[PDB]
């Protein structure tokens, strides 16, 4: 959510009938993305800059955060392995990318990988 | 664990990032609400009072008829839970809820809100 006006239907209780169900209304909101850009946010000028400019998308399609980049935002997993929802930046990227390729190992194939990778890892560090 | 570590903190200061570049930074934010976030450096006061602003005038509308009139009003607004002169004498059996909402009154004004 992000307006009053998307919002509204959830408020009217009249969202629930796009799917044949009776009114379905409810109490109340939550903006969590929506105030991130706010005058009085301690987020930094630049990137502030960079959340504006993604392109959001849909429900019909936030499903692909999962695989590309969607509306400029992919999911990334913690060190923990719960999934993240972040601004897709070059870092963030290779920390998907890492995601993917070394972090994604057997603990039996973490410390070759990395060795046979070294120059690249410490590369891509320095640069994104 | 040396790089997923203490990681959320870029995002408020590139002044410290290798270059100021936010494009090596973690930024959190959602695909859908993405595409409603577009208004940079918006007072949050009006962010917020834009939807209820907003809200009031579809409902007034919708269920009003537009006229402001139409709309009851109250002394205080808030305080409910989820769920002319007279003389109440107590005893160890008076319920206290009950007790309570006789010295508060209906009517929703100093008193009610004293009890
Ligand atoms: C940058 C960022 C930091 C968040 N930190 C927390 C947190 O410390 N605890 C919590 O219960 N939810 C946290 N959330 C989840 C939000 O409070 C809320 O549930 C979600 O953002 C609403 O989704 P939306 O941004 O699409 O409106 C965070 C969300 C974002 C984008």
């Amino acid at each position: 959510f992000g307006s009053a006006d998307d919002t509204y239907p959830y408020l009217t209780g009249e969202w629930s009938t796009k799917f044949d169900y009776p009114p379905m209304p409810f109490d109340g909101f939550l903006f969590g993305s929506r105030v991130m850009i706010a005058k009085e946010v301690k987020t930094s000028p630049d990137a502030k800059k960079c959340i504006a400019a993604c392109t959001g998308v849909p429900d019909d399609k936030w499903e692909q955060t999962y695989k590309k980049p969607t509306g400029g935002i992919v999911t990334v997993r913690s060190e923990m392995g719960e999934p993240i929802h972040k601004i897709a930046t070059r870092g963030v990227m290779l920390w998907k990318e890492f995601d993917e390729t070394i972090f994604n190992l057997p603990k039996n194939k973490l410390v070759p990988t990395l060795e046979a990778k070294r120059d690249y890892i410490i590369s891509r560090l320095n640069a994104d | 664990i040396f790089f997923k570590k203490d990681s959320l903190w870029q995002s408020e200061h590139l002044e410290a990032v290798v270059d100021q570049d936010v494009q090596r930074t973690c930024i959190l934010h959602g695909p859908v609400a993405a595409q409603f976030t577009k208004v940079i450096d918006e007072p949050i006061k009006s962010i917020m009072d834009g939807i209820h602003d907003g809200h009031i005038k579809k409902l007034l509308h919708q269920y009003y008829g537009d006229d402001e009139s139409k709309i009851p009003a109250v002394e205080y607004f808030g305080g409910e839970s989820p769920v002319d002169s007279a003389v109440f004498k107590a005893t160890s059996s008076t319920d206290e809820e009950s007790w309570f909402k006789a010295l508060a009154g209906s009517e929703i004004n100093w008193r009610h809100a004293s009890f």
